[PDB]
């Protein structure tokens, strides 16, 4: 039917680079 | 003491801050602000 | 050379009963362009330490 | 005891018209 070196510790660790990242317009 | 039990259960009530409407402020940008898709440049012919 | 300049670095402060503090200097670069690491004590005039 | 500062209030002394001369925008 169907189919189917690194010292410098303090002074380096407050000169780590902030980086923001840019914007682009809409 | 009392008076130590008020203070110690009260004495910890953070500030508030009151700005009016109107003031002057500024927004410092803090990323690029990229605007190269949603305006164009073009000459206004002279005359 | 003579004016040749040094870079270095401190951190961490001073602890009480200290009055000098460690500075490392980092590098130096003569003045015709010769470049040297030399991570070495900076002491004071008289050759003692920070 | 002490709130919030109000705002300042202006003046009401020198009471003046706006408009000295028609707007441009009503096309007049």
């Amino acid at each position: 039917l169907t189919a189917g070196g690194g010292g410098g510790g303090e002074l380096a660790e407050k000169l780590q680079p902030m980086r923001l990242s840019g914007s682009s317009a809409g | 003491s009392a008076a130590a039990e008020a203070l110690r259960n009260s004495i910890n009530i953070p500030p508030t801050l009151y700005k009016n409407q109107g003031e002057r402020v500024n927004i410092l940008v803090a990323r690029d602000l990229d605007f190269s898709d949603v305006y164009s440049l073009e000459s206004i012919p002279t005359k | 050379d003579r004016g040749s300049k040094v870079v270095g670095f401190y951190q961490g402060g001073l602890r009480q009963g200290q009055a000098r503090i460690f500075v490392q200097w980092s590098r130096i670069e003569t003045p015709s362009g010769v470049v040297i690491n030399l991570d070495s004590p900076g002491t004071g005039p008289l050759g003692e330490a920070g | 005891c002490a709130s919030a500062p109000k705002p300042k209030q202006p003046s009401d002394f020198n009471r003046e018209p706006v408009n000295k001369t028609v707007p441009v925008e009503i096309q007049r």
